[PDB]
């Protein structure tokens, strides 16, 4: 969390 | 500003036992960001590099792969090294990997090289982890010190005029090189633009020229677009860092690109080899890999 997870 | 001192400091859990901290006092902290920003100022924007040299992706705080990877390819000045920039944010130790750098960037100005990544920006720390790092160990009054550091590292280099080096990729925005070296510093990561594509922007297999990044800024490219890149600037090679890779490099557009990541485990969420890639005299590349533990 796809800044990337 | 004691170089050896804090070196030696950092360097003494070498043989651990990942874990344990390097704690410097902020006074030195402040130091190497106040020294390496000047030195980061006096230097080009777009460094012109000489080989041979290692190149470096992804560390993201993974203090003790970084130890790995100099003890690999020699510590600095043994080799000579190019970092693409994600020093901090994702994981447990990116104070140790960020001063570590700085220091060795203040001893070994022209032999060893720090881009600027897309996490070297007081935004995307803010939420990534590096700010909440410098708040528990130190202050925010420190992190700011970072920040006006990262605003000032150079965003590309370039290898013996024919291997171009830089942290994300590409840009719609980017005809000629000169619009990289006009870009003034300090200077925030902006959201839209050259910066922001250098920093940010991906390859991908199945966009033709230009697409939408679902990161949720800058774009994609595809092959094509590195081909004539590479053709209108006589250049041989794009050095890139920015996505996890499971061999810890990949190639892309017939070996016309390669994307190199560094923190093998990243996140302990993925299973990937961390990668550094060896460039000879002749411009020749070979890897040396930490393979997936
Ligand atoms: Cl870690
Ligand atoms: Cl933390
Ligand atoms: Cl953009
Ligand atoms: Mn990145
Ligand atoms: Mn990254």
């Amino acid at each position: 969390x796809r800044x990337x997870x | 500003l004691n170089l050896d001192s804090i070196i030696g400091r950092l360097l003494e859990v070498q043989g651990s036992r990942p874990g344990k901290n390097v704690q410097l006092t902020e006074n030195e902290i402040r130091g190497l960001c106040l020294k390496s920003r000047e030195i980061f100022l006096s230097q080009p924007i777009l460094l012109e590099l000489e080989a041979p040299l290692k190149i470096c992706g992804d560390i993201h705080g993974q203090y003790y792969d970084l130890l790995r990877l100099f003890e690999y390819g020699g510590f600095p000045p043994e080799s000579n090294y190019l970092f693409l920039g994600d020093y901090v944010d994702r994981g447990k130790q990116s104070l140790e990997t960020i001063c570590l750098l700085l220091a060795y960037k203040i001893k070994y100005p022209e032999n060893f090289f720090l881009l600027r990544g897309n996490h070297e920006c007081a935004s995307i720390n803010r939420i990534y982890g590096f700010y909440d790092e410098c708040k528990r160990r130190y202050n925010i009054k420190l992190w700011k010190t970072f920040t006006d550091c990262f605003n000032c590292l150079p965003i590309a280099a370039i290898v013996d005029e024919k291997i171009f080096c830089c942290h994300g990729g590409l840009s719609p925005d980017l005809q000629s090189m000169e619009q990289i070296r006009r870009i003034m510093r300090p200077t925030d990561v902006p959201d839209q633009g050259l910066l922001c594509d250098l920093l940010w922007s991906d390859p991908d297999k199945d966009v033709q020229g230009w697409g939408e990044n679902d990161r949720g800024v800058s774009f994609t490219f595809g092959a094509e677009v590195v081909a004539k890149f590479l053709h209108k600037h006589d250049l041989d090679l794009i050095c890139r860092a920015h996505q996890v890779v499971e061999d810890g490099y990949e190639f892309f557009a017939k070996r016309q690109l390669v994307t190199l990541f560094s923190a093998p485990n990243y996140c302990g969420e993925f299973d990937n080899a961390g990668a550094m890639m060896s460039v000879d005299e002749t411009l020749m590349c070979s890897f040396q890999i930490l393979k997936p533990a």
